DNA sequence: AATCTGGCCTGTCTTATAAGACAGGCCAGAT
DNA sequence: CGGTTTTTGTCTGGCTTCACACTTGATTTGCATCACTGTG
DNA sequence: CACAGTGATGCAAATCAAGTGTGAAGCCAGACAAAAACCC
């Protein structure tokens, strides 16, 4: 974005409030009033030419029940947490090396007629 | 050999592969026509006659005796010396295999108009199944006439056939088949040479033996190079058989046997493999005691014959072939030749 | 600057414009509606939209805050595909273009359709046979079958001309009933019957076989097939349900002769005359069927096996085939009827009393005494005695009549005498051919200015339909000079238009009443009226269907109940679809075109597939 | 001289535009 | 060339909503592939 | 060098479904000022 003399004017304000009152949460509708107040011939001067530096920057600017390893993964998913992508990397790594995951396709086989049905 | 392009007749179409010839004195007959008898020709036996290479096929007619065979196809197909002709397997227009045996004689021959008798044998004993593409020959043994009948194809058995593959053929056991004409009765013979099964043979008989050539084998689907002579003796006990086999032998299926002369016959045609027609000939000069089969001289086979991939043919008898290749498709479906010796 | 309109702005400008009506509006929220603009403002769009009569819109705006999902079910997608005629490659385009336009994938892809379609079509459902058929192999997933059923095609063999598939009888009628369950289901309702009752049910099936002519050959390497194919079908007609000592019309077809139940079960490039091949190629289905007779289906519907028992009628065959397939001579013949002896001669002294006495059991019966011959008889006294049965049947038709082939032989013949009408051959017995081609010019120019019919060059179904009223016969009366024959014309065509009902509607009974009970007494005068005022060409001759008509139409009605269902007319619209589909539902290539037709022809005769289309229509 | 055959053809027949059935004329070759 | 009328933004802390994180084995889609079609 | 199909095949390729704190984006509030079109 590119920023007009009132926004610099605006946004400095901001900056003065932040550092005089730190704990203080500024309300919106209030302080566009103030600083409408304060902008509205010398004080500007400074704000002007801070915004045509501003235009030079925008100017470069410019320029169906889970498969078995979903079933295994599940349940291990708590002992890794103790130890998501490198959760899920960790799972991978160890059912690729796990007779082992017979069970747990028994129990996808008994869900995939439950799926078709 | 000398071959000649043969024009035909209105009933062109009734000539179909699997079809038969028969000769009563010179006189050929034509039998096994495609499709059922029609009101033109009721009994599907025609007189066959070509004349300057014309052929007319003309309806013969029955003796009041006779059955009226179904039309047949492949059937085993013997002379039978009194001349008569034996029938047995095929077949039927509708598919059908066939067990009857119909014998074909010559009842009358008033004014050159041949009726003919059509009579089914019945036969008991060992009767071989029904049949096709199989051979049937007459031996003479001490004085005694005894049939001989091997090889050929039929449908699965009643226990194993399934509508699935209902029209699948398997080899028949090779047993040789003795069956006496006079008493209506068939001895079968299991040998240790014949193993395999066999069908589309030649068969040539001379005096008690009777030779088996070439052929083709379902199971194998081999075309085996074989000459196998059976010898039948006929003694006041039973007969026995004995089997040879002989090196030298012609490997064909579905070739065409003809005699040019007592002793020697001329073996053409048919197929060496699948794709491969067969088109070199053999001459067999017999002895007593041995058989000589010998190249011969191939004939000028038209451009047609050579690249037809299917071809058909009989014996007419008088030492000339009746030949028959795929024709166009529109005109007529078949050409036909004859191929003489 | 002037005012842009407001919807091309951005969401800052048009902030700014209607912020003076906004702030109005959480006015009027807080107020009425307790602050929901949300609310109020979807309603204030939505009304405002229908009041400029744009229902469309707001009624998906209403959908889309629902927000429920907009998708069809593969097996909806597939009865859209088969129905509408659509090619999987040109479905493919539209469900491409869908997707691509809204985003979202209405209809689905072609290889789910593709899954949908295997519930449909044979060897899915499980079934069993007690007792087991006989022959027949007990596999339940067997699909489509080669129709050659392993014939011998070795090079040394009869020569193998034809491409044929098929499924397997059973197989398929077990695919039809599973298709029909939803529609039996309901049929055993409205009879006041148990859902889950499982009695012996019985299904009468229609079976029906055409030959087609001009069936182009594909290019392409493969058997040089001929350019005509064969058709075998089948048709489920009824099921009843024995409940007590009563047969419960659970369901009965309610177009029998519609494309639409016509079920193709063997389609083969092969010739009909060709008795050979024919026979090789359906053999394997006449086993299967009969197998069948002597068996009971037990089937699982809904959870609930149940069991069929199957009678099988042939009927949909013209003349020419059941003559071929009943070892019946052909249709020249003196034996002129496939029902009865009579001889061609006596039908046309006697007319109409002759009942129905030939069956598939005799004729096998009188061939096997034609080919014996046991009382050593000549060829014409043997013939004489098997009345013409000189070949082998092979396959058992009802001993019927054909209605459409009915209707047209009989409108081919009225269209003769017309002619002969015209030209006074009642009265003027010798005609050069010249002087008969110009009767016939005469009566076709005419029957174009008063009936609006072109010439055509083989009879029509439809052309018998509108030849064979009583406004043709005014039209063809301006043509002939004498009155007294302008009765003889009107009477004989009222007795035709009496009689036409019974033969052709599915309930005579029902429908025509009164018809049914004269027929005996119309079929008598008609016949008188021939013998009399139309000796010149029915003096010692009669046609095929004239004495089929004229003699064997009321005890066939008595004996079955109806004529006009049984027609071949299902099978020929069946053809249509033959045609249609080989060249637009099908891989294009001689090993495919039959297996590719048979199958989608299948899915087109899917009732479960049709009810899809018909439910907008609840 | 005759006759009765029996084959060939054309035509009209179912049914229905390509085929099959059948009748009847046509004439040569036997009884 | 100002005078005057509308688009479009800045300013800010914090409100929601969402897609993106990576892995593993299936499902579901996208798509080129084959040898032919018919109008001549 | 005709051209748009005719349906099944089988191999890419994309999507799925779950585990949850990441930043990114849009948003609201008042007041005022850039830009960008129009009235001699
Ligand atoms: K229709
Ligand atoms: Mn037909
Ligand atoms: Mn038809
Ligand atoms: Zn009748």
């Amino acid at each position: 974005g590119k920023m007009s003399s009132y926004a610099f004017f605006v946004q400095t304000c901001r900056e003065e409030h932040k550092k005089k009152h730190p704990d203080a949460s500024v309300n919106f509708s209030e302080f566009s009033k103030k600083c409408s107040e304060r902008w509205k011939a010398k004080e500007k001067g400074k704000f002007e030419d801070m915004a045509k530096a501003d235009k030079a920057r925008y100017e470069r600017e410019m320029k169906r029940p889970p498969s078995a390893f979903f079933l295994f993964c599940s349940e291990y998913r708590p002992k890794i947490k103790g130890e998501i992508g490198d959760v899920a990397k960790k799972l991978g790594e160890m059912w690729n090396n796990t007779d082992d995951k017979q069970p747990y396709e028994k129990k996808a086989a008994k869900l995939k007629e439950k799926y078709e049905k | 050999v000398s071959l000649q392009m043969v024009t035909v007749g209105h009933n062109i179409a009734l000539i179909q592969p699997g079809f038969s010839l028969m000769n009563f004195d010179g006189q050929v007959f034509f039998f096994g026509q495609k499709g059922w008898p029609k009101r033109s020709c009721p009994t599907g036996v025609f007189h066959f006659d070509i004349k300057q290479n014309h052929l007319k096929l003309k309806p013969a007619i029955f003796s009041k005796d006779s059955c009226y065979l179904p039309p047949l196809r492949y059937p085993a197909t013997c002379s039978y010396k009194k001349h008569q002709y034996i029938i047995h397997g095929g077949k039927t227009p509708n598919n059908e295999l066939s067990d009857k045996i119909y014998i074909m004689s010559v009842a009358c021959k008033n004014n050159k108009k041949v009726t003919f008798r059509c009579t089914e044998k019945d036969l008991v004993g060992d009767v071989p199944e029904p049949r096709y593409g199989h051979s049937i020959d007459v031996v003479y043994s001490r004085g005694k006439s005894m049939g001989v009948l091997f090889g050929g194809r039929s449908y699965m058995p009643s226990t194993q056939r399934t509508t699935e593959k209902w029209n699948s053929v398997a080899d028949c056991l090779p047993h040789v088949f003795l069956i006496d004409f006079e008493f209506g009765c068939a001895t079968s013979y299991i040998l240790p040479e014949l193993q395999d099964g066999l069908s589309f043979h030649v068969s040539i008989a001379r005096n008690d033996t009777v030779y088996i050539l070439g052929g083709h084998s379902l199971a194998s689907n081999i075309r085996p190079a074989n000459l196998y002579r059976i010898r039948v003796d006929l003694p006041l006990g039973t007969p026995a058989v004995n089997c040879t086999v002989l090196p030298g032998g012609i490997s064909v299926s579905s070739a065409i046997l003809t005699q040019t002369n007592n002793d020697e016959f001329v073996i053409v045609g048919g197929y060496q493999l699948e794709n491969q027609k067969r088109m070199v000939c053999s001459l067999v000069s017999l002895g007593d005691n041995t058989i000589e089969i010998s190249e011969m001289e191939t004939p000028d086979w038209t451009s047609d014959i050579k690249h037809s991939k299917i071809w058909f043919g009989s014996n007419m008898g008088n030492g000339t072939i009746f030949l028959g290749i795929p024709g166009d498709n529109k005109s007529e479906a078949f050409y036909f030749y004859t191929l003489r010796c | 600057r002037p005012r842009q309109h407001l919807l091309s702005l951005t969401r800052r400008a048009q902030k700014h414009r209607l912020r003076e009506l906004k702030i109005q509006v959480k006015e009027f929220a807080d107020k009425e509606e307790g602050g929901d603009v949300k609310a109020v403002c979807l309603t204030l769009f939505l009304l405002a939209l229908r009041a400029r009569n744009e229902h469309r819109q707001a009624d998906e705006l209403e959908a889309i805050m629902q927000g429920r999902g907009s998708g069809l079910q593969p097996a909806v997608c597939l009865a859209i595909r088969v129905n509408t005629f659509l090619s999987c490659s040109q479905y493919h385009k539209m469900y491409r273009t869908v997707k691509a336009i809204t985003g979202r994938q209405i209809f689905q892809p072609l290889h789910a359709l593709r899954n949908a379609e295997k519930v449909l079509l044979p060897g899915y459902h499980p079934f069993e046979w007690q007792p087991p058929l006989k022959n027949v192999s007990s596999r339940t997933d067997v699909g489509i079958i080669d129709g050659l059923s392993g014939l011998a095609s070795s090079v040394d063999e009869y020569p193998v001309d034809t491409i044929a598939k098929r499924f397997r009888y059973d197989s398929a009628l077990v695919s039809a009933l599973m298709d029909m369950e939803e529609d039996i289901l309901e049929g055993m309702r409205s009879q006041d019957l148990d859902d889950y009752l499982n009695g012996p049910f019985t299904v009468v099936v229609k079976e029906s076989c055409d030959g087609m002519g001009d069936v182009s050959e594909k290019h392409g390497s493969g058997p040089a097939v001929p350019e005509k194919a064969v058709r075998f079908s089948f048709t489920v007609m009824r099921i009843t349900i024995e409940h007590g000592s009563q047969n419960v019309k659970v369901f009965e077809e309610p177009k029998p002769n519609s494309e639409l139940c016509c079920k193709p079960l063997c389609l083969m490039l092969a010739d009909e005359s060709d008795h050979e091949t024919l026979t090789a190629i359906l053999s394997p289905l006449i086993a299967e069927r009969e197998a069948m007779k002597s068996s009971e289906l037990t089937l699982e519907m809904g959870g609930i096996p149940r069991t069929f028992k199957f009678i099988f009628r042939g009927t949909g065959y013209d003349e020419k085939l059941v003559r071929e397939v009943e070892g019946l001579e052909a249709s020249g013949s003196v034996y002129i009827c496939t029902l009865c002896d009579t001889t061609r001669l006596e039908a046309s002294q006697n007319l109409v009393f002759h009942s129905i006495t030939r069956s598939h059991a005799e004729n096998l019966q009188r061939y096997e005494v034609w080919r014996s011959n046991p009382y050593h008889e000549s060829v014409e006294e043997l013939r004489d005695r098997v009345k013409g049965v000189s070949a082998k049947p092979f396959i058992e038709t009802v001993p019927s009549i054909d209605a459409l082939h009915c209707d047209i032989g009989n409108a081919a013949e009225f269209y003769k005498i017309f002619q002969l009408e015209i030209g006074e051959v009642y009265k003027h017995p010798n005609a050069s051919k010249e002087e008969r081609k110009r009767w016939q010019a005469t009566l076709d120019k005419h029957l174009r200015k008063r009936m609006n019919l072109k010439p055509i060059m083989r009879m029509n179904g439809n052309f018998a339909r509108k030849l064979m009223t009583q406004e043709t016969v005014d039209a063809v009366c301006e043509l002939i000079p004498s009155e007294e024959r302008h009765e003889a014309l009107r009477e004989l065509m009222d007795l035709y238009l009496k009689m036409k009902p019974v033969w052709r509607s599915s309930c005579p009974a029902k429908e025509c009443p009164e018809s049914l009970c004269q027929y005996s007494f119309n079929s008598q005068r008609f016949a008188e009226l021939l013998s009399t005022k139309f000796k010149y060409r029915y003096e010692g001759k009669i046609t095929n269907y004239f004495h089929k008509t004229l003699a064997h139409v009321p005890e066939i009605i008595e004996r079955d109940g109806s004529i006009g269902a049984w027609a071949s007319e299902g099978n020929e619209s069946g053809n249509k679809l033959f045609r249609r589909f080989r060249k637009m539902n099908a891989r294009q290539s001689k090993c495919y075109e039959m297996e590719d037709v048979l199958k989608h022809h299948w899915l087109y005769t899917s009732k479960y597939l049709q009810k899809f289309m018909n439910a907008h229509n609840a």
